[PDB]
């Protein structure tokens, strides 16, 4: 199924995922497309941070959902 | 969680290391200088570092779209400069391995006008987004705690009890 990921810079990424995909898998897919190491990524859906070790289905994320990608904060 | 407050870190580019240093001292009792922490990262980079580290420092992204990249050889001198900021996902992972601790980071970010405090748990193998199922242990002496309020500065998160 297809989901969307929106960055704070305004970029929309499309991903092909399955309901059983873990959040780790989704971040790896974003690494594959965007070069962003998973440890720099955080994913937000419906106002909540998605936890590694859980699946998209666990969060009721269905086709054509938009997740928000926000990255590690630097400082300093 | 309730007994933790935001402390203060030095106001130069070593604030990541200074925040780590203050929390490590309260949690594990070990007193380390910020400069020693930087040397810990220099030594890691000199001693045949793994592919995860080479790949991270050539692929640093941020929320502004600034891509940063440098070689391992240049990192070994750069990481000793106070101007070179420390990142939880690189320097934090290195220090977690060195000191056998986990690193809890709170990051304040805003999405669609909703302020969030994001919790992350870093250890020697990488970083995980934490919360309700991957819980931060606020009674673990081997977890250190820092916060980034989104103003390009790290502060330690300390236990008012100690």
């Amino acid at each position: 199924m297809q989901i969307f990921v929106k960055t704070l810079t305004g970029k929309t990424i499309t991903l092909e995922v399955e309901p059983s995909d873990t959040i780790e898998n989704v971040k790896a897919k974003i690494q594959d497309k965007e070069g962003i190491p998973p440890d720099q990524q955080r994913l937000i859906f419906a106002g909540k941070q998605l936890e590694d070790g859980r699946t998209l289905s666990d969060y009721n994320i269905q086709k054509e959902s938009t997740l928000h990608l926000v990255l590690r904060l630097r400082g300093x | 969680p309730d007994n933790f407050y935001v402390g203060q870190a030095i106001g130069n580019g070593s604030c990541f290391f200074d925040s780590f240093r203050q929390s490590l001292e309260q949690q594990t009792g070990e007193q380390v200088t910020a400069e020693k922490l930087r040397n810990d990262c220099r030594e890691f980079a000199q001693k045949n570092p793994p592919k995860w580290f080479t790949n991270a420092i050539v692929n640093s992204h941020d929320n502004n779209g600034q891509h940063r990249s440098e070689t391992v050889d240049n990192y070994t001198a750069d990481i000793m400069r106070n101007s070179r900021w420390g990142d939880p996902d690189v320097e934090g992972r290195i220090l977690c391995e060195k000191y056998k601790v986990k690193l809890h980071v709170i990051e304040n970010q805003t999405v669609d006008n909703q302020d969030l405090s994001l919790h992350e748990l870093i250890d020697n193998s990488g970083s995980k987004s934490a919360g309700e199922y991957n819980k931060v242990d606020y009674d673990d002496s081997s977890t250190v705690h820092i916060i980034n309020k989104g103003g390009l500065h790290f502060e330690p998160l300390l236990d008012r009890n100690k």
